[PDB]
């Protein structure tokens, strides 16, 4: 199973960053091509983009940077993979993202905080995830130095360094035979619509393990015409939920599941 | 290896052929050329 | 029109999407940089 | 000129291709790979003049040797159209198509030489003349003036769709009473580059139109888990063969049909 973790982690998304046309440039501006980590956040991967376009604009021209796809702004705290699966799966590669330096929508999009604060959203997501899995038991026993290693493991794309700590977060007491609750979030047609996150257990009353279909039957019976997409694949609805929470989660220990129609 | 696990592992490789392997090498080559222009 | 003619002409558009539409834009920019890199 | 929409998407079919110079080849300077979109219907030797020149600069003024192309150890036989080569050799692999460019060690007994563009012109006409011999007992290709033959060539070489089908529409026409070509020009390729070609008529004594399936049942009975590929698509077996020879042929009026496995 360790092979799945590695190809989930090292997943990529070819992306084309084109400067929004409205923007004025001293000299001509090239698109920046790049492979974004599905598990990372737009917050981390874009100083290389900000720096690329830094050259062609005077200080007066430059403002806070933000990203759009097809008119809709991109949330800084949704994982890059999840954003793509939900919003751009049907379109043609590479992922065409528009880069702005003007007209930030203060009404519809959170600000890009210090890189410090995406780290905040990451750790709160892990904390919430751990609360469902363990009654918050494990992440409260880690040294602070471990929280910054989880973060810097995600940040520097070092797999084994990250999963050095994260493995403990995936373990459970033998008698329980699975997590208490599974940390998951379901997304429907757009980012703006509120995601679903309820309580649900990976082991039944009988002792048999619950599947993906059980989660969907219980939490979202509209996915049973529709496509269920996790990290760019459609796992069989007969897939045990506990295994999915263990292997197909994003680094924030959550199962970001997309519901999208065909084709 | 049971049905779902095999099938999951195949898509992950299928996904990498389509999304990553297709663009990694050319994107790489594109950037090396770009530094040569920045530094005219 | 008939079943097959629709089905054939669909994949032609699907094929061009998968094979041409994806690389047309990047390959064009790659070549433009290549020529510019011959000083 | 029946369903021009299908014809144009076939004619303008493209294949993203990566050309890398072989490592053992003596160079005066490092040579970046040449990226290109190859026309599926043209010939490898006809459309690569821009590639050849790119590697001429890096190499010494000696050698000055004929250029050849290799795809993972196998030399590419230029008599086969670019689309057929890709479909047959590299389609199941990942884009772009990775072709190695050589200049030294020409495989004299494995690959035919291509000395002039005139020689390509020669091969092309032999293929059409063979095609028409099957369709109309050589009646149409012979009754056209030589100015029409050199127009078909100049149409393929210079990628002008209208100029080509100005002449080719006659070759796709048949006597109304026969309701089909005399014989259908086709070649079926196995995994290696020895093809199969027997005689086959588009209409039986029944009067019914023969399909692609009827053809394979009588000519290549080892298909049906094989996939049948023509111009990158897998047409329904129920597809009438006469319509295929009219619309899914290459400019040499042949149905180059590749038989490949799945995945």
């Amino acid at each position: 199973d360790k092979d799945v973790l590695r190809d989930v982690w090292f997943g990529r998304i070819p992306t084309c960053f084109t400067l929004y046309q409205d923007e004025i440039t001293e000299r001509e501006a090239e698109p920046y091509y790049l492979l974004l980590p599905r598990v990372s956040y737009l917050t981390l991967v874009t100083d290389k983009v900000k720096k690329h376009f830094q050259k062609v604009m005077r200080q007066e021209d430059i403002s806070e940077i933000w990203f759009e796809y097809e008119g809709t702004p991109l949330k800084w705290h949704y994982p890059i993979g999840l954003l793509f699966d939900l919003l751009a799966s049907s379109s043609a590669l590479p992922w065409n993202i528009t880069v702005h330096f003007k007209s930030f929508p203060e009404k519809d999009l959170l600000h890009c905080p210090s890189k410090d604060a995406i780290d905040a959203h990451f750790m709160s997501c892990m904390k919430e995830a751990d609360a469902l899995k363990h009654k918050s038991q494990v992440i409260n026993e880690m040294q602070k130095k471990d929280h910054k290693q989880l973060w810097m493991g995600l940040q520097n794309d070092r797999f084994d360094q990250f999963w050095a700590i994260n493995r403990k977060l995936m373990e459970y007491p033998a008698e329980e035979n699975g997590f208490r609750y599974i940390p998951f979030r379901i997304y429907q047609t757009t980012t703006e619509r509120p995601f679903i996150q309820k309580l649900f257990r990976p082991v039944a009353a009988d002792g048999q393990l619950h599947t993906l279909g059980d989660l969907l039957k219980e939490v979202c019976p509209s996915a049973i015409k529709n496509q269920v997409m996790i990290h760019g694949i459609e796992p069989m609805l007969e897939t045990p939920l506990q295994w999915l929470s263990e292997h197909l989660s994003y680094p924030d220990n959550f199962l970001h599941i997309s519901i999208i129609p065909q084709p | 290896f049971p049905r779902w696990k095999r099938h999951i592992s195949e898509q992950l490789r299928r996904r990498d052929r389509l999304q990553r392997q297709a663009f990694e090498e050319i994107i790489l080559q594109y950037n090396k050329l770009l530094e040569k222009s920045d530094l005219h």
